[PDB]
């Protein structure tokens, strides 16, 4: 029982359990947000050695011009994920002509997950997304997914091992404030908020290098630099 | 040790305190009466006084309740094991007990024995796992049936005793080694009818009696259940300061047992019609 | 408990070497080369009287000038023969003529192998191995008389003479001490008799046994029932004489 | 202890121990690293004899994979040639493509899931080896390295077998010393010390060495052994830096 | 466990558990007259508020002279009718005449060892009650179970103590025992099976054959709830 | 199904213990005559015997079975070989011998041996029946391992053991059946041994030349059984 | 020890009057008793015949009738002990009395043996790291070095007894010792024959025989509870007050007594 | 004391081994020897033959491939024959589709190849044995090592199996002398075999006992077995 994916004496899945702690294997916390007409997404770059490029390294990836997700687990593993991502928009918009929505995506590569648990030649994946993009049809928007197949949105959250350091800390945002995301519209002018907030709540300070960013921009998506990042770090010059 | 064996104080029960039980004394008495009340008369043939015989059914019996009447009306005696307390936490003191316990019948032959249990005695396997118990259950069927056991068999019947049956060793019968068996039921409905007569005694010059109309409607197995109505029926009487009773505040003592005869909850589970 | 395509630390196989003494069980089997010709025999294992042994078949020809003789486990050895048919006959097709034996042989035992990675591009029939051996007699015009021995590990040796199954480690010490080059070939459809009335479980009938010869002029034979017993009285006139 | 048998099973810890025994199959081969030049890429490998019978300059275990590119391994030999079979056909199936030669990008996502196709399944065998590429595209310099769990980062330097301890804290003593900018030629010097350098871990035995970079300059980038005096000068340069 | 091989000494490990697990099933009867057939099954459950009255569960057909009973799973036997259903008509479309019951169960049973002989799945939970009738051999009555060997008879239970009611038919039936002087066997054959002695009409299901119509036509007719509540009275229950 | 150390096979030691249990039956080889012989469930009530599958059954015109062990797995064979009689009547355009479908047959059973994931049968066999345009008799027996034989007689079931031996003292080669009087007295002086009832409990069969196959009722066996029930007396 | 060891009190179980068979008892009058008539003949051919023998089980099915008959006829000593009442607390104490029947045993030429019920002795290998019950892992190696250590074999004989085998005795028995592993279990007809062959000798049948139908159908079953056969029947008589022997009632037994017993029966698959 | 980790191939130990391979690579130490060697012009292959009885036949060690290339081989046949039929292809399909003819050293390239795609697949063993290929090209003389492995190197010469650390010894106290050897392979030839005598248990080698079969930079491949070889003894 404790080596496949039948149904457990009780009626878990031992081999399931397992793979959520697969995750955890990096110390590492990222966060979501959305915008007024865009969002956000961050998470730790750590670099406990000197010879890398960390022009490589990079959780954060590019599916379209439009959308973007993220990861916290074991890239090859996320890999596997992310390519099979970049084809599943393809073949939806060469089959009915517009580009691909997450909403729908996600119900894809959440069906997909599946059929990773009801059968048995397969390894499933021990990492979690947190698929972000605009919409035309439905705004600023994200959704979550785990190796089972639960996927639901989140007006804003984050992941990692310390998701109890924060989660409330932002649950007692909403509870000052009482709205669903941000009354800022500038993305530029929002990512101070999320940054703010991790190092005061149970967070770390940071550096330049220490982070990476995303952006979900009205028919755009994209990453950041390091003067892109520092200046908008200096925002805290005035806080 | 004597505390074993048979009383000067017997039980002051009877097997006429015993009713819907009427043909299995006719079945069972012969071989712990007749040919021992009239070796001569068996004799006259001399088949085989048989060897000890076995009782099987489930409880609300009494069972029991009838092994301790047997020991009245007996011209014999009636010893008890208080069964399983034989054993100890050690290996010699099994056999010795069991050598010590035919003897003390040798020296009386209008004698016998009662088991309860011998349902710690049964379904001898070994690979490494199993224990010395297993050690004395073949003695005592050896001095059952060797070169001294039919001289008890000349002196003795016996009886064993258990309430789950086919769950034991079935190496110990070689049928002849116990010649007969027999199952204690549970009643009928007009068997249960003469039961409460028994033990009810209690009405005080009262009417509107219907002892019919109680095995009216049970299905239980236990005789015994017509007394655990009975006993807390009075319970009322007693709780409510009068001393008399009626049919109605007898009957809803089945509501005791609307438990008992509705506990058993049942599963949804149509996989197979 | 073991498994096929799985070694031990010892190397040695289980399973094969298991199947090299399911052999040791069965029948015995012998043939035995004359520069002018060679024998085969048997040993019927009859079990009753009321059979008929003409239907036991452990003797086979496969064309006019070739034949075998199977022994061990005598079932599974009759799909085999067919493909040896198959590759005669088809050997006789593409050249018009009869084929040599070592291009036979090797085939056989390519056969056997096929549990796991045979020939060039084989896919795994055979779950299990043949549970058989046995041995070819034949003429081809290039070596001579060149007996062959099969078994189903999946190799090939070729003999002067030998013999398998039941008497084969005590049986073959007679042969192994009374073959040479300037024998005749009656003398070798006696000399088995000698031997295999050794070991068998009862006195030899013309029943229990059966010959049969192969020779570069003729080609295949079988004997009959009697044809055996009249040399059995040649060889009881050296029993009775000696 | 009862689920570190085969594959695809993840531990309570949430892991697979069989790939990290792997590591120590990786562990107990030979010396190999290679480097990010200035203007390109080096490669340069431990080769240990048994006997004198073994013949020198016959039996090289960089591989090429196509023009542009280098390719080196350590551990198991045959496992860490087979992808380069794979490797060999993939990127020419995609110069069919749109007529052009492929990145370094493209390659390990073109490999780096591959192996991890051998994770996935109870019936095959984890590629137990560690393994370095590098080359050059239209954007410029590349290197990297892979593990057999699939992953892969760009590095400046690289280091496997039983030279590991050695070269990595010495790169971190190299890099400071010369961060400005280190061009094709120097790096062949300096790289040969680090392998004599670092047999101490099994200077029981003997080798002979085999070098090769590329570089945008020299070579209009293309993929060229070493074979002439530019190594003996080497050798003759790196004993002295362990003289 | 390796449903292919055998005991160590001749047996199967498993299917020995199969027609001893279908034990635990409910009850389905068939039997037979000179002149009509009558069949039964007690539902598994009686409870009330759910649609005990159009439940057609027990007892299903399969074309317009033949009818059966099941015992089993509800869906591993749910298969085979859409299974055996279209080799009755598929016998048609060649031949255009009616459908013998001879062939089918000959020609239908052969798939249950099928899955016994290899593949390494499970046989089927199932086994049948059938009825019908051919101008060749008169009526007719069969069975199965998950082996494939089939029996023909005059009468059969299954399920609950099919072993002790079939003794409940032995001295009673008739040769000629008519049909209304025989369908009150049945549910009498239950009347003392019965776990619940107190008796629900909505308990059960029931079907019947009959030749009613002149001509020598016949009638698979099968009986509502109102309708065999009423001839429950006529043995006389209330 | 793999092999052993002593040579053996450990799902093949199992099978041809099965039909070891089940019924018991027979035939042998006449002067110009052949027969079968065949067993039944006497004590079988509620029933009618008309249509269940006999333990007999034919296969052409001019050949039958007696299977023995299972019954399902004996269903099988008969379509498959049915269709190597019907179809071996085309393409060569003459009937079948005997030996044609013994030794098809014979393959089969160990076709059904050596893969993956399958079980041999819990089936013993054997045939009866002459050739077309001939008149020696032929009959060939059967086993899961494929080994066709050709007995004079031959049984498998229950109490089989002396009735293997029991013949012995009855047969002789010299001195072969008669007539079928005799050689059906034989048939069944051999099987009620076993039987241990009446004539219920048996069903049997026969073969001459050009088809002429017949069954016999229960009553004619109550004609000559009687005739040994009253010369099993002095 | 002594006191249980010389039971000299043979019953009348009468050797030659049981019906069981012949071969068997031959090979044990021929392991013991013809030895004790002609030894010479052995002693042509110069043959040492067997140290005992080793029946097997089937209980209810003829385990020790003959030996009490052989005790009837013993022509000798004769001997009887039991494992667990061999045995104590203390260490030893019982391995050093298993010892002192062999000398007891040296008491005679004439020295013989049947043994009770082995199987809490000598049962299997089993580690035994669980404590304590090595005490019989450390007897059995008492007695069989004891058995084979230096012995003329001194008439030193034994016939031992069990009801299962393969549950236990692994390595204890060996050939020479004990040659002859040997049977009893049901006949599957000489039941009906030679049992009633005896209990035809008290009862009359007083209206008919009736025994060419109060036979066996090959019903699995032990004729030990022939001995009930006989015993109903009577008693029956005596439910209905028959001072004579009847047939009639004499049914009931094997369909009331065999009737209990009942076997699966699922021989509608073997058809 | 009881490796599970000794069962199907895949599984790796818990420090870097295939228990399998490691088991199977004895193998050919409990097969014979068949050594060889090479000049800068003439290779050689040679083969003591293990027989059965006083009557068999002999057990063959040498097959030829192409007209350019022979091998020798050591432990098992029937896994080691498939290899040779195998690459005659991928030696026809070179004369064939090109009639540039093979290069040897991309034989074993190719032959490494196979064996790698034997291991990490459920079911199937390694082609467990070792053995020795031979040829010439272009290039000169060429001589191989092989391994069920998959580890294939270019020798000066080698050995194999048993006994053979006596012969293996020889090279190392003669490899300065027999490289310089040119178009005369009498001599040559009985270097090895003066060598292996240091293998020989007292089993005294004879005519037919040993089987020799080489090539060079002229000679096509040629068998001495039978009774040619009365020269060497
Ligand atoms: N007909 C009866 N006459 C007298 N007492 C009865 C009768 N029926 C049931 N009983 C009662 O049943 C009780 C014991 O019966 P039951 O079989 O339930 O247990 P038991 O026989 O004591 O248990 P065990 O046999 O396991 O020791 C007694 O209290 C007794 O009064
Ligand atoms: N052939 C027979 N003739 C008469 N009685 C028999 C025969 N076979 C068995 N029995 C009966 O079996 C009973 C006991 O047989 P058996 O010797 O097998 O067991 P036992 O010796 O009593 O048991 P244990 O050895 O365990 O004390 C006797 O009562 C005897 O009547």
């Amino acid at each position: 029982d404790r080596h496949i994916t039948i149904f457990s004496p009780e009626g878990r899945l031992y081999q399931v359990e397992y793979a959520f702690k697969a995750t955890n294997q990096t110390n590492i916390n990222s966060l979501a947000v959305r915008g007024k007409d865009c969002t956000v997404v961050i998470s730790q770059k750590k670099v406990p050695d000197k010879l890398l490029d960390p022009t490589t390294v990079s959780y954060i990836f590019c599916i379209s011009r439009t959308i973007g997700m993220v990861v916290n687990g074991p890239i090859p593993d996320a890999r596997n994920a992310a390519l099979r991502a970049k084809a599943e928009a393809a073949e939806f918009r060469y089959k009915y002509g517009y580009d691909m929505p997450c909403d729908v995506l996600a119900k894809r590569m959440a069906n997909l997950s599946q059929i990773y648990t009801q059968r048995a030649y397969m390894r499933p994946l021990g990492v979690i997304l947190t698929f972000v993009s605009v919409d035309e049809e439905l705004g600023p928007s994200i959704y979550k997914t785990d190796p089972a197949g639960y996927y639901v949105g989140y007006k804003a959250t984050a992941t990692g091992p310390k998701q109890q350091e924060i989660t409330t800390n932002l649950e007692n945002h909403f509870k000052k404030s009482k709205i669903d995301h941000i009354n800022e519209e500038s993305w530029e002018k929002v990512v101070e908020f999320a940054i703010t907030h991790m190092i005061d709540a149970l967070g770390t300070e940071f550096s330049k290098n220490d982070l990476e960013v995303g952006v979900a921009t009205k028919d755009k998506f994209f990453t950041l630099s390091a003067e892109n990042i520092e200046e908008r770090l200096v925002a805290i010059a005035e806080q | 040790l004597v505390s074993l064996m048979m009383v000067e104080k017997v039980p002051d029960s009877t097997y006429d305190m015993v009713g819907g039980l009427t043909k299995q004394i006719k079945e069972i008495k012969e071989v712990i009466e007749l040919p021992v009340k009239h070796p001569e008369l068996f004799e006259s043939l001399g088949i085989a006084q048989p060897k000890g015989v076995i009782l099987y059914g489930p409880p609300g019996t009494g069972k029991t309740l009838l092994a301790r009447a047997v020991a009245h009306h007996t011209d014999c005696k009636f010893i008890r094991v208080s069964g399983a307390e034989l054993v100890q936490k050690y290996i010699g003191e099994g056999s010795r007990m069991v050598r010590e316990l035919f003897v003390m019948a040798r020296e009386h032959a209008p004698s016998i024995i009662f088991m309860d249990e011998i349902d710690s005695i049964g379904s001898t396997r070994v690979e490494g796992s199993g224990g010395g118990d297993s050690e004395v259950q073949r003695t005592m069927l050896e001095l059952l049936n060797q070169l001294d056991g039919f001289e008890t068999s000349k002196n003795i019947k016996i009886i064993m005793a258990t309430n789950r049956l086919d769950i034991l060793d079935p190496a110990l019968l070689r049928p002849g080694r116990i010649d007969r068996k027999i199952e204690f039921p549970p009643p009928s409905v007009a068997a249960r009818a003469e039961i409460l007569r028994i033990h009810s005694r209690k009405m005080n010059l009262t009417r509107g009696i219907n002892l019919r109309k109680v095995a009216e409607k049970m299905n239980g197995c236990s005789g015994a259940d017509v007394k655990g109505v009975c006993t807390e029926a009075g319970m009322y009487a007693l709780r409510e300061r009068r001393i008399h009773v009626t049919q109605e505040d007898f009957e809803l003592a089945v509501g005791k047992v609307m438990n008992k005869n509705q506990e058993t909850a049942i599963s949804v589970a149509k996989l197979f019609k | 408990d073991r498994g096929v395509s799985t070694f031990s630390p010892e190397g040695r196989l289980f399973q094969v070497e298991y199947s090299l003494e399911a052999i040791k069980l069965g029948s015995t089997a012998i043939g035995i080369a004359t520069k002018e010709g060679v024998v085969l025999g048997v040993e019927k294992r009859a079990t009753s009287p009321l059979l008929e042994s003409d239907s036991i078949e452990k003797i086979v020809e496969i064309d006019r000038h070739i034949g075998c003789a199977m022994s061990g486990l005598t079932a599974d050895a009759r799909s085999m023969i067919e493909h040896a048919r198959t590759a005669a006959v088809t050997h006789n097709l593409y050249y018009d003529e009869d084929i040599n034996v070592e291009s036979l042989t090797q085939s056989v035992c390519d056969l056997a192998l096929r549990f796991g990675e045979g020939a060039s591009g084989e896919e795994r029939l055979m779950s299990r191995p043949f549970g058989v051996a046995l041995l070819i007699a034949g003429h081809d015009a290039d070596d001579g008389y060149q007996l062959f021995h099969a078994e189903p590990s999946g190799t090939f040796y070729r003999y002067n003479a030998k013999a398998i199954g039941s008497g084969s480690e005590g049986a073959q010490a007679e042969l192994l001490n009374e073959w040479h080059s300037s024998l005749t070939l009656k003398e070798a459809e006696l000399l088995v008799l000698k031997i295999l009335k050794q070991v068998m479980e009862e006195k030899l009938d013309e029943n229990n046994a059966q010959l049969s010869c192969i020779t570069k002029q003729d080609g295949f034979k079988i004997y009959d029932n009697e044809k055996t017993a009249e040399l059995i009285k040649e060889l009881k006139e050296k029993e009775a004489a000696e | 202890t009862g689920y570190d048998l085969s594959n695809s099973v993840f531990s309570p810890d949430g892991r697979n121990f069989q790939v990290e025994y792997a590591v120590k199959a990786v562990e107990n081969g030979t010396t190999s690293i290679g480097i990010k030049c200035n203007d390109g890429v080096v490669f340069a490998v431990e080769k240990l004899i048994t006997s004198k019978l073994l013949v020198p300059q016959k039996n090289v275990k960089i591989q090429v994979v196509d023009r542009h590119i280098g390719c080196v391994y350590s551990g198991l030999i045959p496992d860490g040639r087979h992808l380069v079979n794979r490797g060999r056909e993939e990127a020419a199936s995609f110069k069919k493509l749109y007529k052009t030669p492929i990145p370094i990008p493209a390659f390990a996502d073109r490999l780096g899931q591959y192996v991890q196709a051998h994770t996935l399944y109870n019936s095959v065998r984890p590629f137990g080896v560690s393994t370095i590429f590098g080359g050059v595209d239209k954007n410029g310099a590349h290197l990297y390295m892979l593990e057999p769990s699939g992953s892969y980062w760009g590095y400046k330097g690289a280091a496997t077998g039983k030279g590991r301890q050695s070269a990595k804290a010495e790169l971190e003593k190299l890099v400071d010393h010369h961060p400005e900018g280190l061009s094709a030629r120097e790096a062949v010097k300096q790289a040969a010390k680090i392998i004599y350098l670092a047999h101490e871990d099994n200077k029981e035995k003997d080798f002979e060495l085999e070098i090769s970079w590329c570089s945008l300059s020299e070579t209009n980038g293309l993929h060229k052994f070493v074979k002439g005096d530019l190594l003996q000068e080497a050798i003759d340069f790196a004993q002295k830096e362990i003289n | 466990s390796r449903t292919t091989i055998f005991s160590p000494e001749g047996r199967l490990y498993q299917v020995e558990y199969a027609l001893e697990s279908i034990s635990h099933a409910g009850t389905a009867i068939g039997i037979m007259a000179s002149d009509g057939i009558v069949l039964a099954a007690e539902r598994k459950v009686t409870s009330t508020l759910l649609e005990q009255d159009t439940s057609t569960e027990k007892l299903y057909k399969l074309n317009d002279k033949i009818a059966v009973a099941v015992a089993g799973l509800t869906a591993d036997a749910e298969i085979l009718i859409n299974t055996a259903r279209i080799h009755a008509q598929n016998y048609l479309k060649t031949y255009n005449e009616d459908i013998p019951v001879e062939i089918l169960v000959r020609r239908l049973s052969d798939i249950k060892q099928g899955y016994t002989q290899h593949g390494g799945l499970r046989p089927f939970g199932v086994s049948f009650i059938y009825a019908g009738y051919d101008d060749r051999y008169g009526y007719q009555l069969y069975t199965s179970n998950p082996s494939g060997n089939y029996t023909g008879w005059k009468a059969i239970s299954v399920g609950a103590n099919t072993s002790a009611a079939q003794t409940l038919l032995q001295m009673d039936y008739k040769d000629d025992m008519k049909v209304d002087d025989a369908i009150e066997l049945a549910l009498k054959t239950l009347s003392k099976t019965t776990d619940s002695s107190a008796l629900t009409y909505d308990r059960l299901e029931f079907a019947t054959i009959r030749k009613g119509a002149n001509d020598g036509e016949v009638y698979q007719k099968i009986f509502k709830p109102q309708e065999i509540k009423d001839i429950l009275v006529k043995t006389g229950i209330t | 199904s793999i092999f052993s150390p002593d040579g053996h096979i450990f799902q093949v030691e199992y099978a041809l213990e099965a039909v070891k249990r089940g019924t018991c039956a027979v035939g042998v080889k006449g002067k110009n005559c052949v027969v079968l012989g065949c067993e039944r469930r006497s004590t079988l009530k509620l029933q009618d015997t008309r249509i269940t599958p006999s333990k007999v059954s034919k296969i052409d015109s001019h050949v039958v079975l007696s299977f023995s062990g299972l019954n399902a797995d004996s269903r099988i064979l008969i379509e498959k070989a049915r269709v190597e009689a019907q179809s071996h009547r085309l393409t060569l355009e003459d009937p079948v011998t005997v030996e044609y479908l013994t030794r098809y047959v014979a393959g089969v059973q160990q076709r059904y041996t050596q893969s993956g994931g399958v079980r041999p049968f819990g089936v013993s066999t054997l045939i009866a029946g002459f050739d077309p345009r001939d008149d020696e008799p032929k009959l060939y027996q059967t086993e899961p391992s494929g080994i066709y034989s050709s007995w004079s007689a031959q049984t498998i079931g229950r109490n089989s053991k002396t009735v293997r031996e029991f013949l012995e003292k009855n047969y002789d080669r010299k001195e072969p059946p008669a007539t079928v009087e005799e050689c059906v007295k034989l048939t069944v002086r051999s099987l009620l041994e076993v039987v241990q009832t009446g004539a219920k409990n048996i069903e049997i069969t026969v073969v001459k030349p050009d088809s002429d196959i017949v069954a016999l009722s229960s009553e004619e066996i109550n004609q000559y059984v009687t005739q040994i029930e009253q010369e099993k007396q002095e | 020890m002594v006191s249980v060891m010389k039971m000299d009190k043979s019953p009348t179980e009468s050797y030659s009057d049981i019906g069981g068979l012949e071969s068997q008892i031959q090979e044990i009058k021929e392991s013991v008793e013809l030895p004790l008539t002609h030894p010479e003949l052995y002693e042509e051919m110069g043959i040492k015949p067997p140290k005992g023998v080793i029946l097997y089980g089937a209980p209810g099915t003829g385990k020790t009738l003959l030996a009490k008959a052989v005790a009837n006829q013993t022509s000798a000593t004769f001997l009887r002990i039991v494992g667990s009442e061999l045995i104590q607390k203390y260490l030893g104490d019982g391995p050093r009395l298993c010892r002192q029947i062999f000398k007891v045993a040296g008491e005679n030429a004439p020295s013989i043996v049947f043994i009770d019920e082995i199987d809490a002795i000598g049962t299997k290998r089993y580690d035994s790291n669980s404590g304590g019950e090595r005490e019989i892992q450390r007897t059995m190696l008492e007695l069989l070095n004891q058995l084979d250590g230096f012995d003329d074999r001194g008439d030193v004989k034994v016939i031992m007894a069990t009801n299962k085998i393969e549950t236990l005795d692994p390595a204890l028995i060996r050939p020479g010792r004990i040659d002859r592993k040997i049977l009893f279990e049901n006949p599957d007809l000489s039941t009906k024959k030679k049992i009633l062959g005896i209990h035809t000798s008290k009862m009359n049948l007083s209206e008919d025989v009736n025994l060419e139908t109060l036979v066996t159908t090959k019903d699995d079953l032990s004729g030990a509870d022939i001995q009930a056969m006989c015993t109903e029947a009577g008693l029956l008589a005596l439910r209905e007050r028959r001072m004579q022997v009847t047939a009639e009632d004499f049914k009931q037994a094997k369909e009331r007594v065999m009737k209990n017993k009942v076997e699966e029966n699922l021989e509608g698959l073997y058809l | 004391f009881r490796n599970n980790y000794d069962g199907d191939t895949v599984t790796f130990s818990p420090t870097g081994r295939l228990f399998q391979v490691e088991y199977a690579l004895e193998a050919i130490k409990q097969g014979s020897v068949t050594v060889g060697l090479r000049s800068n012009t003439h290779a050689v292959l040679v083969a003591l033959k293990r027989n059965a009885d006083e009557l068999s036949s002999y057990q063959k060690k040498i097959i030829k491939c192409d007209e350019h290339m022979g091998l020798s081989l050591a432990g098992l046949a029937p896994d080691a024959r498939v290899l040779s039929n195998y690459l005659r292809q991928q030696c026809n399909y070179s004369s064939l589709v090109f009639n540039r003819k093979l290069a040897v050293e991309r034989a074993g390239h190719l032959l490494c190849d196979k064996a790698q795609k034997n291991t990490q697949s459920y079911g199937g063993r390694p082609y467990g044995v070792g053995l020795l290929i031979i040829g010439y090209d272009k290039s000169g003389a060429h001589l191989l090592e092989f391994q069920p492995s998959g580890n294939v190197t270019e020798l000066y010469g080698t050995a194999i199996g048993a006994r053979s650390q006596g012969a293996k010894t020889y090279l190392e106290r003669t490899l300065d002398t027999f490289i310089k050897i040119d178009g005369n392979p009498d001599e040559l030839i009985k270097a090895g075999v003066e060598a292996i005598s240091q293998s020989l248990r007292d089993e005294s080698l004879t005519v037919d006992n040993l089987s020799i079969a080489i090539v060079g930079k002229d000679t096509p491949f040629t068998i001495y077995d039978g009774e040619a070889v009365a020269k060497y003894i």
